[PDB]
């Protein structure tokens, strides 16, 4: 469970799949990331992606993004 | 097995539900509180035929105005000996007067059902609640004769007319209608013998079964052989007249 | 069988034993209740499930406040939670006895950390399987620590339990932005109600009432205040204002 | 294998609980029914006793405390002739000492963590015993429903037992008219007896199992019993 | 120390303290006695075959409560002599307060006291301990004897006898023995006790001990020599054919 | 039978499943940390995560203060941290009270373990596999690194860390010790010997931190303290003007 | 059953002694049912390959719905269920597999028509918890030692073929016989039947049946018996 | 699947009791309050039980008092026994 330095890279690819607003701090959820790998990177987006369907827009704020974050924490094992 | 603390699906204990079991394996014994006097008495059979019955005592006192008697195992009827007696006196010892029937018997229960895994204040070292049932009779100074039951429980009632041990099933089924309100001393005393004739399982003897009976006068007194077995002879004289 | 259900005096390979994972679902089944930690003071938060109209509102108070100056909520099983609320309000007194000054909240918080890691090494003695938090005023400043029923505690600028706990600090982050140090308090009290509306989309079945029991760095100065007349019903109407339906 | 979450006190179950708790709440229903409310200034408890024959009577669950306050216990009652004597004690004891009137807060406070202790403390059983307390202060009367739970709360009328829910439903339209309808403790009475009808749904109404008590301002605590709830029934 | 209970009650009434309690005394030797007139006599017999020992140096059932009142039983060995000494100091109580000897009714009540404790409290289990308690009353010479069990259980007995196969041996005495017509001269007593003793232990006289409860403290110890004049009397008119 | 998932008896093995259990992972916290000697001072290094952004970076401590001149390393569960954190508090005034002097590394140590080597005696009290390492200054020896592990092992250490990586900086600061043939750091000014553990550390992670991010402490003759947020951070920026 | 509404119960449990008069009653009344009797035990169910105890007996579960008329009790399920705490040491999987193989038959659909299931084993709850929940099995058979008058009538079912004195009474035999079973009873009369053998007696009088009860019950059976082996599990 | 509360077991009782005839005396949330931690595997057997009280009865329909029997059914064992009640 690497540094930010080890998912770096990952958060690049998963910046330019999502299409939302220009704002976002990603530096503070990687201090929120425990336990979390390549595939749980990609659950982040999956469910915060996931409350904006009914919203009809496609932009995914920051703070929704973090609550995602940490709602695999507690389904983890 | 498990933990003591464990319940029955309705909330119970298991050594509670289950101190039934021992009463039927003890010895059948019905008492009845009449208008005058208290009926008592208890059924002895035998172990042998070379059984003494004068040594044994089924039928015990705790104060000369009342009486008890034992239904079980009678490791427990020893033990109300230095409670439910000393509670007598203690009675004497403050109010210096007969303890009422009613209250004595809530006040034995107290001293009567004390038991758990452990605590440190209270004694709760004792396992089984009771392997016995105790009959506790005598007469009030306000109210009167009153009949009741230490149960295997550990609970109290009233109870007119009380049947336990193994026949106690088939007993007080009848029992309801031959009990009244008019029931004299005298009608008791054929009654019960004609009750436990039906129970017994062998002929009825002076040395197969006890009875005694409380007087509000002189208090309670045990049925000697010679007496009980007058009584033996008036129900035979009795049973053939019913025709 | 395994040994973590029913012993807790043993090592599980994650550090938490099965006994104490099962206190996390006893929290997470009770009532929501969250915290405040601001610039003016700390506020609590506090709701009661109302199951038939038989209940009476304004009557039972989770929050257990110690003295004046030290407010403490709990979850989760009653009997747990008042539990620790005898023993900590003990521990002040005889705080008060031996130094007679009032106590602060970090040397409030290590008496309850203390009760938690003791019942865990007996095996014969049952733990905590509730979740505890407190705060207050001292004479430092505002300090919320929220006690998990693992016993693990420390520093809080919020908390939250019941349905929903990180979802619900998800608005406390919000505000963080807004104003750095929390800035007035007093808004937030509105804000609370608005929270615990978050819980009620999917939580609603029956009426519910809601009760904020606070304390603040400038108003109390120490003292004790109650929401009550115009500023109850401010609150709640607050957070009914931005979705009706 | 349900010895391990069950047979175990200290143990906790996979839903946060104790499965000695769900025993202890059936054994409500396993006893007798009652039924009690507030009607504030005056109060009413009328619990039906069921006894075990025809020419035997019940045991009295109901145990006087005080004039201004009551208490009577539904379920069974393994360990009240210790618990509820030894708060009765409490009873004189915050009278005689801290001169209180023992409201239904710290009355239920301190039995919450008492049958708790049982459970906390290796070497003993839970209590599980329904206690429905109510008592009298300058604030008016209040109901205190205890569950082997430890439950505290306050209730402007209850009923627990054996399909004593049809009374508890059934009043709750009706009960903003009993509680502002004061001075009358008859109708008070006779509003818990319609109660009893509608929770006996095999046999009638007793005349001496069933018993009714009552406390008030003026009216200190009493049990009613034979004639005394003749023109009650 | 240990706060629980060592034993539980049983659904049923089937304990397993009561269980293996009683056989105890089937695991272990026979203890006979008989009352009398003026006397009671009590027998015994010993499991061990090859004798290196005496009887006077080594004590087995021997024990005195009272002056004239000797207690003889077998339920157990170390258990035993427990409520022994504790009946002795109980006998004494009764010297430090009543002052007068306790009556035989008491004794078998003492010892079952304390049985009472086991079989009811926890922290201490029961006993296999099973006691034939005899022995006279001041100023009385009628004996007593009462058949102790491990439960508190105890009634009036006259030629009742515990230990190995002693309900068969019990049932010689049930009809050629006379409860309502007992013997007068003490040696009558040893006569039918000797027939008794020779359907368990059968040879090894040896182990053959019977003793004698005498009123005004006196115990006669019978040899093995005085055994076999009654062993020699059996095959006397049984062998014949009438 | 026979398994410690409840009761703790000797394994076929010769090794209890405890203390395996202890051993396994005491990294379930998921943090690392060194610690180092200087000359006359010793400066340890903790890492610190704050997975939120309402957390009170001065609250959350590996490290308290226990004499004037001691400091504390611990790794392990939080709750089971300050079990031995406030004993060894309270037994720390217990030195003064008997003795009245500065409590030395040979004592503290020793009294933790064995109050922990007692849980191996009992079998109903749990005892606790947290890491437990006390470092300080001793005024004639110098400084002092004792960690206390749970089954009771301590000694001497020259340097100790914590997590899975503790052997890869090992690796590093031998071959350093084993040239200058030396335990600790001769060098002095301590303000450097910081940066100086920190690039140990770097080759194990290989990223940056900032102020609140890394716990870090000196420990001082006859003193020991806690940087501050602007403390960290001016060694965190002064690094990198050098290498 | 369209009417009301309702449908009779399909799966139903045995739990209790050993064939104590549980297990003759299951083989009575299915005697009276004249459709097809197959039985299918657990213990050989195991065998070795995967399919073997689930495929193998699909194909019974799948022509149970093709052929009707067809009653089916399932046999020896401590070999089948059980509860799991590790999940298994190896080997019981495709023990614990079969268990679930009879849920898929129950699972999407089935008819209850044509198709029962009965289960026999010595304790209740000693399955799966999970296999225990209702749906499966509708109504539990609850067997345990009934009353002393109930069972008078098994006096006299195994003396209808029996040849007895006439005047004999079974009130005081009854007596010295405690709480049991069926089965029990039927051992003290064939001890009594013995006692005709060797003491040779003509008929059963009732010193042979008030010995019995001593003879057997109290001299023959001793130790050796259930008694504490079912709480709940 | 959580703990069904009082509304919640109310509506999964309507599921099953769309083919069952009632004479419209029943309280929905009355036969809830009574019910405590009974998934819908068991609240289907209080449905189906419910008019086998009524079969021995020869009712033509059940009633609110026949839903209250289902529970007197045995399955989560509500039986009745001896000593304390009688």
């Amino acid at each position: 469970l690497p540094n930010e330095a080890g998912r770096l890279e990952i958060f690049k690819i998963h910046t330019a799949k999502v299409k939302k607003t220009g704002e976002f701090d990603f530096e503070a959820a990687v201090k929120m990331s425990d336990g979390f790998n390549g595939a749980d990177i990609r659950n982040c987006a999956t469910e915060a992606g996931f409350f904006a369907i009914r919203d009809d827009r496609d932009h995914i704020n920051p703070d929704d993004l973090m609550k995602a974050v940490r709602k695999v924490a507690e389904v983890k094992k | 097995d498990r933990g003591v603390s464990t319940f029955s699906p309705e909330g119970r204990l298991f050594q509670v539900e289950y101190s039934l079991e021992a009463i039927k394996l003890g010895s059948t014994a019905i008492g009845i509180a009449t208008k005058e006097g208290v009926v008592l008495g208890v059924e002895k059979r035998a172990t042998s035929p070379l059984l003494e019955s004068d040594s044994i005592e089924k039928i015990v006192e705790i104060d000369r105005h009342i009486g008890c008697a034992m239904s079980g195992l009678t490791a427990d009827a020893r033990s109300m000996i230095e409670h439910a007696r000393t509670a007598a006196v203690t009675h004497n010892l403050y109010y210096d007067e007969d303890i009422n029937v009613e209250s004595l018997t809530q006040s034995v229960c107290d001293l009567a059902l004390r038991f758990g895994e452990g605590a440190s204040g209270e004694e709760r070292l004792m396992s089984r609640p009771f392997g016995v049932a105790l009959l506790i009779a005598g007469h009030d100074a306000d109210d009167g004769y009153q009949l009741f039951h230490a149960e295997p429980s550990g609970t109290f009632y009233r109870y007119n007319a009380k049947a336990i041990g193994s026949g106690s099933e088939g007993a007080q089924a009848e029992l309801l209608n031959e009990w009244h309100s008019s029931l004299t001393l005298k009608e008791a005393e054929l009654l019960v013998l004609k009750i436990l004739k039906q129970v017994m399982e062998e002929k009825l003897d002076e040395n197969n079964a006890q009875l005694s009976c409380i007087t509000k006068q002189d208090g309670f007194k045990i049925y000697d052989n010679e007496k009980t077995a007058e009584l033996i002879k008036e129900l035979k004289e009795k049973e053939a007249a019913e025709s | 069988g395994t040994g973590y259900d029913l012993s807790n005096s043993v090592f599980s390979p994650d550090g938490r034993n099965f006994q104490v994972e099962y206190a996390v679902k006893a929290v997470e089944n009770g009532t929501t209740s969250i915290g405040i930690k601001c610039n003016d003071g700390v506020v609590f938060a506090v709701e009661k499930l109302i199951t038939s109209k038989l209940l009476v509102p304004q009557k039972n108070v989770k929050i257990q406040v110690v003295d004046r100056h030290i407010g403490c909520v709990y979850s989760g099983l009653i009997p747990d939670g008042r539990h620790l609320v005898n023993r900590g309000r003990e521990e002040a007194a005889s705080f008060k006895k031996l130094y007679k000054t009032p106590i602060p909240i970090p040397a409030f918080a290590d008496r309850l950390g203390q009760y938690v890691q003791a019942h865990t090494l007996y095996n014969s003695v049952r733990p905590f399987g509730v979740s505890t938090i407190f705060g207050g005023v001292d004479k430092n400043g505002a300090h919320l620590y929220m006690l998990e029923p693992s016993g693990s505690y420390w520093g809080y600028k919020g908390a939250a339990t019941g349905k929903g706990r990180q979802s619900a600090k998800a608005e406390l982050e919000k505000l963080v932005d807004h104003h750095p140090e929390g800035l007035s308090a007093r808004e937030a009290v509105k804000q609370a109600a608005k929270i615990i509306y978050l819980a009620h989309e999917d939580n609603k079945e029956k009426d519910f009432e809601l009760e904020i029991s606070w304390c603040s760095l400038s108003e109390t100065n120490g003292l004790h205040k109650f929401v009550k007349g115009d500023l109850l019903q401010e609150a709640i109407d607050f957070a009914q204002k931005e979705i009706n339906g | 294998f349900r010895n391990n979450y069950d047979g175990d006190t200290v143990t906790f179950s996979p839903t946060g609980r104790l499965f000695q708790v769900e025993y202890a709440l059936e054994a409500i229903k396993q006893g007798s029914v009652t039924v009690g409310l507030r009607s504030n200034t005056h109060a009413v408890l009328v619990a039906l006793k069921r006894n075990a024959d025809e020419l035997s009577s019940y045991q009295k669950k109901i145990i006087k405390c005080d004039e201004h306050m009551g208490l009577s216990l539904a379920g069974l009652a393994p360990d009240a002739r210790v618990l509820s004597n030894y708060l009765r004690q409490q009873c004189n004891y915050s009278s005689l000492v801290f001169n209180r009137k023992l409201a239904v807060e710290r009355a239920g406070h301190l039995l919450c963590d008492k049958a708790q202790k049982n459970t906390q403390s290796y070497g003993g059983r839970p209590y599980g015993v329904g206690l429905l307390i109510i008592g009298y202060d300058k604030s008016g009367a209040h109901l205190l429903e205890f569950q082997p739970s430890g439950n505290v709360t306050e209730l402007y009328g209850t009923a627990i037992g054996a399909r004593s829910q049809g009374a508890k439903t059934y009043l709750e339209r009706t009960l903003d008219t009993f509680i502002k309808i004061d001075g009358n403790p008859d109708e008070l009475i006779k509003a818990g007896v319609e109660a009893i009808s509608q929770s006996l749904r095999d046999e009638s109404l007793t005349v001496d199992n069933l018993s009714i008590a009552i406390v008030g301002k003026d009216t200190p605590f009493t049990i009613y019993d034979g004639e005394a709830v003749a023109k009650y029934i | 120390g240990y706060d629980r209970a060592l034993s539980i009650f049983s659904p049923d009434g089937h304990i397993f303290q009561v269980e293996y309690a009683l056989e105890a005394v089937k695991r272990g030797t026979c203890a006979v006695g008989v009352k009398g007139k003026n006397c009671v006599v009590l027998g015994c017999e010993r499991r061990s075959t090859l004798k290196l020992q005496d009887t006077r140096i080594t004590p087995s059932k021997v024990s005195k409560i009272d002056s004239h009142v000797v207690l003889s039983f077998s339920g157990l060995n170390a258990d035993s002599r427990i409520l022994i000494e504790k009946a002795r100091v109980e006998a004494q109580s009764h010297r430090l307060t009543l002052e007068d000897p306790v009556t035989v009714e008491y004794l078998t009540r003492y010892v079952a006291g304390v049985q009472q404790r086991y079989t009811q409290s926890g922290g201490v289990r029961p006993f296999g301990v099973s006691t034939l308690i005899a022995g006279f009353d001041p100023r009385d010479d009628e004996p007593k004897l009462y058949q102790t069990e491990p439960s508190g259980i105890y009634s009036s007995w006259s030629a009742q006898t515990i230990g190995r196969n002693s309900k068969t041996v019990r049932e010689f005495l049930e009809k050629n023995y006379d409860r309502k017509e007992p013997p007068a001269t003490v040696e009558e007593c040893v006569k039918l006790t000797v027939r008794s003793l020779l359907e368990v232990v059968q040879t090894g006289a040896k182990n053959i001990e019977i003793t004698v409860v005498k009123p005004d403290s006196d115990i006669v110890a019978l040899s093995s020599e005085e055994i076999n004049q009654y062993v020699t009397q059996i095959e006397q008119e049984k062998q014949e054919q009438q | 039978a026979g398994y410690d998932r409840h009761i703790t008896i000797f394994s076929p093995e010769g090794r209890l499943y405890q203390v395996e259990y202890a051993f396994k992972a005491t990294n379930q916290t998921n943090i690392n940390s060194l610690a180092v000697r200087g000359k006359d001072c010793t400066v340890v290094i903790s890492q610190k995560k704050v997975p939120d952004k309402l957390l009170d970076p001065t609250t959350v401590s590996y490290i308290f203060c226990i004499s004037r001149t001691i400091g504390m390393v611990v790794n392990g569960p939080i709750p089971d941290a300050r079990n031995a954190a406030l004993r060894a508090k309270a037994e720390a005034a217990e030195f003064r009270y008997k003795y009245g002097y500065d409590m030395p590394c040979d004592v503290l140590a020793k009294r933790m373990a064995n109050l922990s080597q007692i849980y191996t005696q009992r079998a109903y009290m749990r005892p606790l596999g947290v890491i437990l390492t006390f470092v300080s200054v001793d005024e004639e020896l110098g400084p002092s690194i004792y960690k206390t592990d749970p089954a009771g092992y301590y000694v001497g250490y020259k340097a100790t860390a914590t997590g899975p990586k503790q052997q890869e900086i090992t690796t590093n600061l031998e071959n350093h010790f084993k040239k200058s043939k030396i335990d600790h750091i001769n060098e002095e000014s301590w303000e450097k010997v910081v940066e100086f553990a920190i690039t140990h550390m770097i080759d194990a992670l290989g990223t940056e931190f900032s102020k609140n991010d890394l716990e870090v402490g000196v420990a001082t003759k006859d003193k020991f303290f806690t940087l501050s947020a602007e403390n960290i951070e001016e060694r965190l920026v002064a690094i990198a003007e050098q290498d | 059953f369209a009417t009301l509404g309702i449908d009779p119960p399909k799966g139903i449990l045995l739990y209790g002694p050993p064939g104590t008069g549980k297990t003759l009653c299951a083989r009575a009344v299915a005697n009276r049912t004249d459709a097809t009797f197959i039985r299918v035990i657990g213990s050989e169910l195991v065998q070795k390959y995967v399919g073997e105890g689930a495929r193998m007996v699909r194909e019974l579960f799948e022509m149970a719905r093709t052929k009707k008329a067809c009653i089916i009790f399932f046999d020896e399920i401590d070999a089948v269920g059980g509860a799991r705490f590790d999940d298994g040491a190896g080997g019981d999987n495709e023990v614990q597999r079969t268990m679930l193989e009879l849920i898929t038959q129950l699972d999407g659909f089935d008819p209850r028509g044509n198709i029962k299931v009965m289960f026999a084993t010595n304790r209740p709850n000693t399955l799966d918890p999970a296999l225990l929940r209702p749906g499966r099995i509708d109504r539990k058979v609850e067997f345990s030692l009934p009353d002393l008058e109930g069972r008078a009538n098994i006096f006299r079912i195994h003396s209808k073929s029996m040849s007895v004195e006439r005047g004999i009474r079974w009130e005081l035999i009854s007596r010295l016989c405690p709480n049991s079973t069926g089965a029990e009873l039927r051992s003290v009369c064939t001890e009594a039947g013995m006692f005709a053998i060797r003491a040779r007696r003509k008929v059963a009088t009732e010193k042979d049946f008030l010995k019995a009860v001593d003879k057997v019950i109290s001299g023959y059976k001793k130790f050796s018996s259930t008694s504490r082996y079912m709480q709940y599990n | 699947f959580p703990l069904p509360s009082e509304d919640s077991r109310a509506q999964i009782l309507q599921i099953h009791s769309r083919k069952m005839t009632t004479d419209d005396d029943i309280n929905w949330q009355e036969l809830a309050r009574s019910t405590d931690e009974f998934n819908g595997a068991q609240l289907k057997a209080v449905t189906v039980e419910a008019g086998m009280i009524a079969l021995r009865n020869g009712q033509s329909s059940v009633k609110h008092e026949d839903f209250v029997e289902g529970i007197s059914e045995v399955q989560a064992r509500k039986s009745k026994s001896v000593s304390f009640y009688a």
